[PDB]
């Protein structure tokens, strides 16, 4: 709702087709690998280690 | 003096009951007058057939229908009404054997028969079996266990045995009998043996078996089958938190093959019963991870994944709980299952 802007310029982060949000292109990137480190570890409940994060970079 | 196992020797009792209600719906009818076999199934259909219970016992509060009569009742008035049906019970009468004109002539003047038609049978094999029944209820009233399921074990080999006090005191024999088998395997026999999953009540004269405790499988509850999940959540409970285990799971999944039809069907402590084996499963698992935060000092033991089987589980009772209520269930006293599981939500933080 606040992010209010939409483009290949832009990535987007969506759940299931659930658009939630978007970020840069390069915190895509860090969102994607600090996220897969969450996911190996044991420390991030609301992640479970099946979650499968389709990262796509431009 | 006890309760005997057979069919009522029908011979003098089934015309006895003929000129009873014959009467009965002659000085009725007259009454309704006054107001403005066959006979005793028509008996029955002007006061409808007994519920699942007893008693047609339901409050004695909401309406106050008004009923001051006015007494009506003056000698004179009386026998107006009675001064015809007598004559007309007179016809049948004749036809009728000495004894029961004498049976008749005083249960019409209001005298009740001190001579108790099952003492006077004289009919070996029900001879006997008045002997035995006697005997084991004399010595139940003494807890006489080696004796007692003696006589109880001769008693349904003697062809007359309708579950009856075969159920009722061939329960309690097994609990008072320290040895060998748990009312319950004979419960969960009694169970299969009478599950009566249909649905017949009223109709013809329930003569032979009148007793809200044997039959159903209709609507009307099984006591014993009621009596079989109690005394299984009991079993489970002792020494539980004090694979060869299940049997609170074997209980979870014996009511769900129910699940309504007649006794999901019907309401109460089958659902409040479910609920508790359930509330109970929710203990235990709270125990297993509990003193001193679970076991002891933390769980790190990945996250807790215990909590969460937990919680599913307290939010899945308090449906079942609920469910029991709204459909009419007056059996829990709400208030304090629910401080309990809360304050038990308490342990599980």
């Amino acid at each position: 709702s606040h992010t209010f802007a939409a483009g290949p310029s832009l990535c987007c982060v969506q759940i299931d087709g659930k658009i939630i949000g978007w970020v840069s292109h390069e915190q895509g990137k860090i969102i994607a690998d600090t996220l897969r480190y969450w996911k190996v570890e044991g420390k991030t409940p609301g992640l479970p280690i099946d979650l499968e994060i389709g990262y796509v970079p431009p | 003096m006890f309760e005997v196992p057979i069919t009522l020797t029908n011979r003098k009792f089934a015309q006895r009951r003929k000129l009873k209600y014959q009467y009965i719906n002659y000085i009725s009818r007259r009454f309704d007058r006054i107001s403005k076999s066959d006979e005793e199934r028509k008996f029955w259909k002007k006061y409808e057939k007994p519920e699942k219970s007893f008693e047609i016992w339901r409050t004695v509060s909401s309406q106050n229908k008004q009923p001051i009569n006015k007494q009506k009742m003056t000698y004179h008035n009386f026998k107006k009404i009675e001064k015809i049906p007598l004559r007309k019970m007179e016809i049948p009468l004749l036809h009728c054997t000495k004894e029961n004109k004498l049976y008749f002539q005083s249960i019409s003047r209001g005298l009740e028969p001190l001579k108790t038609s099952t003492s006077e049978v004289r009919n070996y094999r029900t001879r006997h079996i008045v002997t035995l029944t006697d005997l084991l209820h004399l010595n139940v009233s003494r807890h006489n266990w080696s004796l007692a399921y003696k006589i109880f074990a001769t008693l349904i080999r003697i062809p007359g045995v309708q579950i009856k006090s075969l159920w009722g005191i061939g329960v309690e024999i097994l609990d008072n009998l320290s040895n060998s088998s748990s009312g319950l395997d004979f419960l969960q026999w009694m169970c299969q043996i009478y599950s009566s999953k249909s649905r017949f009540v009223q109709n013809i004269n329930y003569r032979s078996i009148v007793p809200p405790f044997q039959t159903g499988s209709r609507t009307h509850t099984a006591k014993f089958a009621i009596t079989y999940l109690w005394s299984s959540l009991i079993n489970c409970q002792k020494s539980m938190e004090p694979t060869e285990n299940d049997l609170l799971q074997e209980l979870i999944d014996k009511i769900s093959e129910w699940v309504l039809t007649p006794p999901f069907m019907e309401d109460a402590e089958v659902w409040f019963i479910y609920a508790s084996c359930h509330l109970l499963k929710a203990d235990t698992l709270s125990r297993q991870f509990v003193n001193d935060n679970k076991n002891n000092d933390l769980i790190g033991l990945d996250r807790d994944i215990k909590i969460n089987q937990v919680i599913k589980h307290i939010h899945y009772v308090r449906t079942f709980l609920k469910i029991c209520l709204d459909k009419g269930g007056f059996a829990v006293p709400s208030r304090l299952i629910e401080n309990q599981l809360k304050s038990f939500e308490s342990r599980l933080y």
